């Protein structure tokens, strides 16, 4: 019952920010802090609330906490909400980065930053109801609005050194990506729909009444191909992945952009709640299609960020390997490798923002992000890079922090299963090392290339410093400490490997 | 010994201190915090063996938390403390704190104090994790704790390229060892299904009884990672690369914490390279291949820190040797006694660069032995310990247990290697004393451990490792003599040919085939020029072939395709009435006519 306020938190909140700027610039940068606020401590109230650590296995479909609603009644859609283990914790880093991105850009005193912040809360409610959501029809319409916005940031608040023109064709490219294999996906739903209703009788987009279906061969496996192509595609996985770098280097500078929109964690949740469960014998037959093109885009995302001359691109390449990880945990049928994919998607999330924010402000002192004209930055300015270096060092899995623990979950499960593609992905991680000393090389270690990396730079403020301690700090927790994150999700991981592989 | 976990967290607070304080506090504060965090570890190390020896010498678990537990996988933070994990707690303690005060005296005027005694005091940290895990995770946190600090290390002036490159591609390789360590970890649980070294000993034989294939797998990718860290054959081509950094560094990376961790590896996990004799033969094989290498290569050298270097990756080859010779006890009792002797040397060496201000080569420099008296004794004492000088060294002492368990196991060829790299080894450390020198309290502490003293301490390793096949009282006689005169020989050997007026030497080194094996040895036998042209490079062109993200625009030609077609078809509205009409005419003959046809 307390789903659709947490989906329509952001979106009220966002609605006062907008209406609140005529009362003043300051104003609406408060009111998005206090609604994320209400939607962290709801989110946080939920998972104290809910028992998650002792919670059995029910078995699919097993929710905490459940909502409904007619949407549609002329096809069967409601508004139906369901909430367990794995949502809750994507519920949680999605207020925990929205919180960080409202952080992030408390330095605007610009004239429309009302729409902005609206912009923002509308994408984070839209992220936070593809989380929350189950009905096909809610989860394709949150995970098409959350789109808009975006792209609207993108091609108004984005890159000021570049041009209008690459902003413009850059946010084109992801939303005509997106938008399309939204397309495709919908077009899978809506023939699963009919199939079901050829063979029952009744008009339902509901996830649990879905599952249940006489799925000829042939059938199965084009829509589980549809869908994998959408969150292949939103993944980002090879060659469908050509639309994050250029979303990242072409995003406004302040940070908060990429923590809000592109850092979505939904298309391998999508893939675990929907494409594993509704296509079990289509998944089995496309795993090692799946596996391999995992390998593939962990070698070319790495290939690519040892390469590249910008920062922020570097990132996104690091994203793109780290979810080609887990985009082998996701079809190797392994409880180990699920859970080592959902720790890895959360230490993915908060390393990827903590190296974001870390660049945003890197940007702000030097006024460059090119890589070559910067050098020997350990001794000109007083505590990035040292955080940076830390967020590098848990970028290419280092114990201690959050990513050794999923990437090496994720590679036991896989050797139980198969073992080629994890000592091929093994040696993945061995490039993930080279490409971070790589970028700590020719960012802030030797000399200085130009003259703004020669001269003294002014330091972090107290909020930089205390949001980027705060993401080291739950690094470290979640590194060192990873256990109250896995009896979280011990249950829904549980009845989505369960009917996996006992229907085969 | 209930503080067990505190030689943990006083590093750990020391770094953590040393992070955040960022330079403003004080060298002698910043001394102070470092040094006493180093030396409470060793305290509490010191209290923690005496309680041991005062508790009958019975093995200690102390589960501090649990690490994750999905199902049958139930990994620990589990510290276990017998006589091998005392033995390495207490020399990576001992040591770390003898260089700990000698960087305090040493590194000042320099930037970044704080930083570096932060970083030594974080691999102090790691190397305790290291040394008391239970399980091979918490292990392999020690592991990936010990090669970071690495990096932070070496490269430690970033202001020169030369000592970040260096710092990339040790940590490049001994990733890549990590790398087959965690195929040797997914192996084991993916066979016995635990991680813990005792479980896992008890559990092998049960398992592997109809075929023993995945398990020599195992033991032959734990020996993977150990020649991954210990710069054995064939990762061994970052410990002269990597020692352009500072002294002390150098020190607590040669003597007691990094590449003594292959050489635990193999003793720690001791019963399943029993179970795959093979794979240890192999272990022993690889340390006699290496060490002989080792010896080849300090041959030629000519700077004071590559010949070190080479002669710390000998030593390695030789406990590697002992190691699959199974004489454990010889292999651990030379770690401990090199460890001395290395940190004295490495210090001595430093003492002789800040000296003389600048890292000149061995033929620049001369007549120095009346320049520093102390000095050169220091450096004297320590050559003669890794020379094996008989009856007042240490590691005679450990050569002679080595040689001796070579011996009774049926190693004859192994004990000619042996033999052979003592001589390399008393030849060329007394050829770089020569070349040097003709032409405090921890230095005093380590030159006295380096003497026979050190050989008075006995590791306890009785009931934790199987006991080594002792000799006989005759043919150890013969083993002693043939190493005591070998060892001799090649220090006559040494005095012959570089004391005077170096003939002999510059006579054959001048000769064509004589610089051909000076230039193959000198870039130690062509191993670094076969990893860039084998491995580098390729990766490099492969890099900047798809700097261009081909991919990127192969899903970029729809659009393209899509732009051409519009432009075409945009050719059709010239904006004339007349084409407009007959387009309509045409229009209708073809709808007419596709549905005469169908
Ligand atoms: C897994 C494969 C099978 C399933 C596929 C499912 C479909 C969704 C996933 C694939 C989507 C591919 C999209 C490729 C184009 C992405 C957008 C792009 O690159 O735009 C570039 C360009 C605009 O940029 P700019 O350079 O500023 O324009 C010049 C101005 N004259 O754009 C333009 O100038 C015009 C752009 C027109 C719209 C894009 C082209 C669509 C063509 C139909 C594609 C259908 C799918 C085909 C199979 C996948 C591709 C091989
Ligand atoms: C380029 C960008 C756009 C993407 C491509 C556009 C869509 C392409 C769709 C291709 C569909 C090919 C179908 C081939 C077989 C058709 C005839 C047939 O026998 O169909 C089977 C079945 C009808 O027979 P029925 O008695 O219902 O049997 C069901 C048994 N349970 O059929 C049904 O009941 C319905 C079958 C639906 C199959 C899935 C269609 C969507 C798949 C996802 C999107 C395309 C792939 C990505
Ligand atoms: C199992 C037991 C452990 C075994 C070993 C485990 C190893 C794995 C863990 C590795 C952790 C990261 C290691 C690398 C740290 C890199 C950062 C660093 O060392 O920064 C040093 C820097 C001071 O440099 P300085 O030259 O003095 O500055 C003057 C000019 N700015 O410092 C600064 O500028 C300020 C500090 C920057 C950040 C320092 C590190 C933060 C992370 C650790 C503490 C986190 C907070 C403590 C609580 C955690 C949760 C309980
Ligand atoms: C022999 C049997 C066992 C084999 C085990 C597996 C192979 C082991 C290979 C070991 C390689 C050791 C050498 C690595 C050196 C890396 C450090 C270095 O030299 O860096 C120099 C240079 C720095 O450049 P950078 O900071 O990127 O800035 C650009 C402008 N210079 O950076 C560079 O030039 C880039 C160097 C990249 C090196 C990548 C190595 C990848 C190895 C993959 C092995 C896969 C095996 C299957
Ligand atoms: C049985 C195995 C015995 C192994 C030990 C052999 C000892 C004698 C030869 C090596 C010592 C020697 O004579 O070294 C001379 C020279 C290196 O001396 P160096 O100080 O570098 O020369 C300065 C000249 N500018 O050495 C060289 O340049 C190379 C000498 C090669 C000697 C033959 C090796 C055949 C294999």
């Amino acid at each position: 019952m307390l789903l659709p306020w947490l989906i329509l938190i952001p979106f009220i909140g966002g609605f006062l920010c907008w209406q609140t700027e005529r009362f003043g610039v300051k104003v609406p940068r408060w009111i998005a802090l206090i609604t994320m606020g209400l939607t962290l401590a709801l989110s946080l109230q939920l998972w104290l609330q809910g028992g998650y650590s002792l919670t059995q296995s029910a078995g699919i479909p097993q929710w905490q906490s459940e909502f409904d609603m007619p949407w549609i009644p002329r096809f069967g859609i409601s508004i139906h909400l369901a909430i367990d283990g794995l949502s809750l914790l994507m519920v949680v880093l999605t207020g925990l980065l929205g919180v960080l991105a409202v952080l992030c850009s408390w330095k605007e005193i610009e004239k429309y930053q009302g729409f902005f912040h609206l912009n923002l809360m509308w994408i984070l409610g839209g992220v936070i109801g593809v989380f929350l959501a189950i009905d096909m029809f809610l989860f394709f319409f949150f995970w098409e609005m959350m789109l808009v916005p975006m792209y609207f940031l993108i091609a108004l608040w984005g890159h000021k050194a570049s041009d209008g023109k690459t902003r413009i064709t850059a946010a084109t490219k992801f939303f005509i990506y997106t938008q399309a294999s939204g397309l495709v996906m919908l077009i899978a739903i809506l023939a699963l729909v009919f199939v079901h209703y050829n063979a029952t009788g009744v008009w339902t987009f509901n996830y649990e009444e879905l599952l249940n279906t006489p799925m000829s061969s042939g059938v199965e496996y084009l829509l589980m191909l549809g869908f994998f192509i959408a969150f292949a595609v939103k993944m980002p996985v090879v060659p469908l992945h050509g639309w994050l770098p250029d979303a990242h280097s072409q995003a406004p500078t302040a940070g908060s952009v990429d923590l809000a929109g592109i850092l979505l964690k939904t298309a391998a949740y999508g893939l675990l709640r929907f494409s594993l469960p509704l296509f079990p014998n289509a998944s089995a037959e496309f795993a090692p299609i799946a596996m391999w093109l995992g390998v593939i885009g962990i070698f070319y995302g790495a290939w690519m960020a040892f390469a590249q001359t910008d920062i922020k691109r570097l990132i996104a390449y690091t994203s793109v390997s780290h979810m080609g990880f887990v985009l082998i945990a996701i079809y190797t049928g392994s409880q180990l490798a699920y859970q080592g994919a959902v720790i890895q998607m959360i230490a993915h999330g908060l390393s990827a923002a903590g190296l974001f924010i870390l660049c945003g402000q890197l940007y702000e002192r030097i006024h460059t992000r090119d890589m070559r004209m910067m050098g020997g930055l350990w001794s000109k300015m007083k505590w990035l890079p040292a955080l940076s270096l830390f967020f590098a060092v848990a970028t290419l899995g280092m114990p201690g922090t959050g990513n050794f623990v999923g990437e090496f979950m994720i590679l036991f499960g896989s050797f139980q299963v198969v073992p080629v593609i994890t000592v091929i992905s093994t040696f993945g991680l061995v490039f993930a090392s080279v490409y971070s000393l790589a970028m700590l090389h020719r960012a802030y270690f030797g000399k200085a290339k130009s003259q703004i990396a020669s001269q003294e730079l002014p330091g972090m403020s107290l909020r930089e410093l205390f949001m980027i301690l705060l993401l080291v700090v739950l690094l470290v927790l979640l590194g060192f400490y990873p256990q109250p994150i896995l009896d979280t999700s011990h249950s829904a991981i549980g009845n989505i490997q369960q009917w996996f592989v006992n229907s085969v | 010994m209930n503080m067990l976990a505190l030689t943990i967290i006083l590093p750990l607070i020391g770094f953590v201190l040393l992070a955040f304080s960022r330079g403003r506090w004080s060298e002698n504060v910043s001394a102070i915090v470092g040094v006493g965090s180093v030396g409470l570890a060793a305290l509490v190390t010191a209290f923690i063996g005496v309680d041991f020896f005062a508790n009958g010498e019975q093995t200690y678990s102390q589960p501090l938390w649990t690490w994750m537990s999905v199902g049958d996988f139930n990994i620990g933070f589990n510290l276990v403390l017998d006589g091998l994990s005392l033995t390495m707690l207490s020399v990576v303690t001992g040591v770390g704190f003898l260089i700990h005060m000698y960087a305090s005296w040493y590194m000042r005027g320099e930037e970044g104090y704080s930083r570096f005694f932060a970083y030594t005091n974080l691999f102090i940290a790691s190397m305790v994790v290291l040394v008391l895990a239970d399980n091979l995770l918490l292990m392999y946190l020690g592991w990936e704790g010990v090669g970071l600090c690495s990096y932070l290390l070496i490269g430690f002036y970033y202001t020169d390229p030369k000592n970040g490159a260096a710092a990339m591609k040790a940590f490049v390789v001994t990733r890549v060892g990590d790398v087959f360590l965690a195929f040797a970890l997914f192996i084991l649980y993916n066979e016995l299904g635990t991680l813990n070294f005792r479980e896992m000993v008890e559990l092998a034989p049960a398992h592997f009884a109809d075929g023993n294939n995945m398990l020599m797998w195992a033991t032959l990718m734990l020996l993977g990672g150990a020649v991954g860290k210990s710069a054995q054959l064939p990762l061994q081509t970052w410990l002269a690369d990597a020692m352009a950094g500072p002294t002390p560094v150098s020190a607590l990376i040669h003597a007691a914490t990094m590449v003594t961790a292959g050489v635990y590896l193999i003793a720690r996990t001791h019963g399943l390279f029993l179970m795959t004799p093979e794979v240890l033969h192999l272990v022993g094989i690889v340390g006699a291949v290496t060490l002989l290498l080792a010896g080849f290569a300090a041959l030629v050298q000519t700077d004071i820190k590559r010949v070190l270097a080479y002669s710390t990756m000998s030593q390695i080859g030789y406990m590697f040797l002992a190691l699959g010779v199974q004489a454990w006890d010889a292999a651990i009792f030379h770690l401990m006694t090199h460890a001395f002797f290395k940190a004295l040397l490495f210090l001595a060496s430093g003492s002789v660069i800040l000296a003389c201000h600048h890292e000149q080569n061995i033929f620049k420099m001369g007549g120095l032995r009346k320049s520093i008296p102390l000095v050169y004794l220091c450096f004297l004492v320590g050559g003669a310990a890794l020379s094996a000088l008989p009856l007042v060294t240490a590691g005679f002492f450990s050569k002679d247990e080595i040689l001796a368990g070579a011996m009774a196991n049926g190693h004859i060829n192994l004990m000619v290697a042996g033999l052979v790299g003592a001589f390399m080894t008393s030849l060329y450390t007394f050829r770089m004393i020569f070349i040097v020198f003709h032409g405090s309290l921890p230095l005093i502490v380590l030159l006295i451990l380096s003497t026979f003293v050190g050989a008075l301490i006995v590791p306890p390793l009785q009931g934790v490792l199987p006991q080594t096949t002792e000799l006989a009282h005759g043919s150890m006689l013969t083993l002693e003599i043939t190493s005591g005169v070998v060892a001799v020989v090649g220090i006559l050997l040494a005095a012959w040919l570089w004391l005077g007026k170096r003939t002999l030497v510059t006579s054959i080194a001048n000769s064509a085939p004589g610089r051909l094996l000076s230039t193959w040895w000198y870039n130690a036998w062509g191993f670094d020029w076969l990893y860039d042209k084998v491995f580098v490079k390729p990766f490099l062109g492969i890099a900047w072939l798809l700097k261009r993200d081909p991919l990127n625009s192969m899903m970029n030609i729809p659009a393209v395709l899509s732009r051409f077609a519009g432009k075409g078809l945009l050719l059709s509205e010239n904006g004339y009435l007349r084409w407009y009409v007959a387009s309509m005419s045409i229009g209708a003959v073809v709808v007419l006519a596709l549905l005469m046809v169908l």
